[PDB]
């Protein structure tokens, strides 16, 4: 908030499982934040559930979300223009062409930005990374969902 | 069309990608929440796109598709556009149900 | 091995853009040009 | 190490860390704090550096 | 993106001195009109391409 | 919604003009899937292991 | 701007004032931007009427308009002024700017900015006779923000491990006469 | 040429006397959009030919 609601801490996080299913006082990382700036850790909190939480003080961004509110612009941008192009260059017999958008989402033989391999072989990082964006697949019969 | 080559489909990927700045500078001026409360219902935006005399568009977000910390992408659909007229002044403008 | 898939897989690709610096007039259109004007293009369309 | 213009200058992570994070084999963020660099006698080639 | 142009540029009134105004009114739902009977001409145009 | 923030525009086209100035090549790669976005209002990024 | 052409021009309005009636004029600045397709965006409309009222022109003389982009700051930086016959006159003329931002959004440069962006382009502004062309605007120095895209890399030992996905969300920078500092946290 | 001619002179005021003004401020882009629906016509007839 603008205005904590308590001055010994302005947000707690902690964790819940089987034998701790409740909060428990202290029992979490109690953050602190002053007039100026960094965002450090009450040393009254009891970190025994977790091993480390860490505090990133300089990062004020985070990437783009493929699940998100914009995700279906942005997986018909980067995975579904590639694919409509290159099916559709694929049935005019023009191989050459057809090569080049295949490969703006997946090339077996790797990529190569200014002069070094690439450690990744699919161009399009949300399929590096599984992450699902239609978590109701079976509402109705269809194959993408 | 059958004759596609490089020249064609560069021109129609700047074409899509035209039309795809549109929607990603979009400006969210109001909503309205089709339900007493905020936990369920679905709640519908409106947006104004970067031209002079704009243009108005639309969507929706399902709050029983929220899940978690965080909605699922199920719960928003695409920009409507609104084909009307629409001039109000200061951004007075409501969607309502 | 970047100009593998285009022009160094096949001989036929190979032999087209290595004689492309010594004899380009093989290869050069006089209706078709790459950074032509649109002036150019609607002159064609008019004797077309 | 930060080779600007003229001398490399080499910054460790014992004394430029404020907090060592956990050991582990999938993530290790070593997050420096404000380094000093001498930008005195960079090679400005076409007014570049 | 001329349309859209046209119809702003003429809600700004013209007339002014002693009886202002001059803004035509219905400039935003022509501006629109316009371009729904061109767009049936570009789907027109694609579809004998 | 009364704990959370969630985000309704992107300011992916606005970063998306430099990575388009060199070609298709370069709009389609990973370095343009990696633009980032600015946080929700005041708050931190924390890490939790 | 952002790596993409823009283009301002100001546009005058013969209005009509009373006192009989008098011919007035009303200042705009337009605002325009080219798409991925070669096509041109609608004008964006800014009232700056109350700016050039305020520079003390001639009858029938345009006022000089600069207009930069700048990286840092991810500002449009316009400014106008009296056009001169000199181009020394400009060390202490008063300048009326604006700033523009990404979504078409202005603000009013505080005097006290002004004479900043003055200081360091007032030698790129319009004389009487002679007419030059702006540069992007820069104060000493033009160093990014964050470095966050590598230019190399190289694996482990044994191909076991691997320094990687790392950046320097944060470099800063003050200079004196003939002494740069950098200041990164990577 | 006729657009273009059309356009300008419809940016000089009309109305003259105790109340000025009257100039149509939508010409240009009103010509402009014109000769572009027109130019669309051109492309069919040369495509037709």
């Amino acid at each position: 908030d603008d205005v904590p609601l308590n001055q010994d801490y302005h947000a707690k996080v902690y964790m819940t499982f089987k034998k701790s299913p409740s909060d428990g006082t202290w029992w979490g990382p109690h953050f602190v934040r002053d007039d100026k700036g960094i965002v450090t850790i009450n040393p009254k909190s009891i970190l025994t559930h977790f091993e480390s939480v860490n505090v990133l003080n300089n990062i004020s961004s985070e990437p783009m979300d493929f699940s998100g509110a914009n995700s279906l612009y942005f997986w018909e941008l980067f995975y579904y223009t590639p694919m409509l192009v290159a099916q559709r260059l694929l049935h005019e017999q023009n191989f050459d062409e057809a090569n080049r958008w295949l490969k703006y989402v997946w090339s077996p033989s790797g990529y190569i930005v200014h002069g070094q391999i690439q450690n990744y072989q699919w161009n399009v990082r949300p399929l590096l990374e599984d992450t699902s964006w239609n978590s109701d697949p079976l509402d109705s019969v269809d194959p993408d969902a | 069309q059958s004759q596609l080559n490089a020249d064609t489909v560069e021109d129609a990927f700047m074409s899509y990608l035209t039309s795809f700045e549109q929607v990603a500078n979009l400006k969210v001026i109001s909503a309205y929440h089709d339900n007493i409360n905020n936990d369920q219902g679905l709640t519908y935006f409106i947006g104004l796109s970067e031209t002079d005399a704009g243009e108005y568009y639309w969507r929706s977000v399902d709050h029983s598709k929220f899940n978690d910390g965080k909605f699922a992408a199920n719960a928003w659909s695409e920009w409507h556009k609104i084909d009307c007229p629409i001039n109000p002044y200061k951004s007075t403008i409501r969607p309502v149900i | 091995f970047i100009d593998w898939d285009k022009y160094n897989k096949r001989y036929s690709t190979w032999a087209g853009v290595s004689q492309l610096v010594y004899y380009p007039e093989n290869y050069i259109d006089p209706t078709m040009r790459i950074g032509q004007t649109k002036m150019m293009d609607a002159l064609l369309q008019s004797v077309s | 190490i930060v080779k600007a213009g003229g001398k490399e200058q080499t910054f460790t992570a014992d004394k430029d860390v404020s907090i060592q994070p956990s050991p582990s084999f999938d993530e290790m963020n070593y997050q420096f704090n404000a380094l000093e660099i001498d930008g005195s006698g960079l090679n400005f080639i076409n007014n570049s550096a | 993106a001329s349309r859209l142009a046209g119809a702003a540029a003429d809600l700004v009134p013209n007339i002014f001195g002693f009886a202002g105004g001059g803004s035509r009114w219905g400039a935003i739902a022509e501006a629109t009109g316009y371009v729904m009977e061109f767009s049936a001409n570009v789907m027109n145009t694609e579809a004998d391409k | 919604w009364q704990s959370y923030r969630t985000r309704l525009n992107t300011l992916f086209a606005r970063q998306l003009v430099a990575r388009a100035t060199t070609g298709i090549d370069t709009i389609l790669s990973m370095e343009t899937q990696n633009i980032q976005e600015p946080q929700l209002g005041k708050g931190f990024y924390a890490t939790f292991v | 701007y952002k790596s993409r052409l823009y283009l301002l021009w100001l546009e005058q309005k013969e209005i009509t004032k009373q006192t009989q009636t008098e011919t007035d004029y009303r200042y705009e600045l337009k605002l325009a931007h080219i798409r991925y397709d070669g096509t041109w965006n609608t004008p964006i409309t800014f009232d700056v009427n109350k700016k050039i009222s305020e520079l003390k022109l001639e009858k029938n003389r345009a006022p000089g308009l600069y207009c930069a982009g700048y990286q840092g700051e991810d500002t449009l930086l316009v400014m106008f002024y009296n056009q001169q016959d000199t181009l020394d006159s400009y060390k202490n003329a008063s300048m009326q700017g604006l700033y523009i931002f990404a979504d078409m959004a202005s603000k009013d440069m505080t005097p006290e900015q002004s004479n900043v962006y003055r200081d360091n382009s007032y030698q790129q502004f319009d004389t009487n006779n002679v007419r030059r062309v702006n540069n992007r605007y820069a104060e000493d120095y033009e160093i990014p923000s964050s470095v966050s895209s590598r230019k190399d890399y190289g694996w482990g030992d044994y191909y076991l491990s691997m320094v990687y996905n790392g950046d320097i969300p944060t470099i800063n920078y003050k200079a004196a006469s003939s002494d740069l500092k950098i200041y990164i946290s990577p």
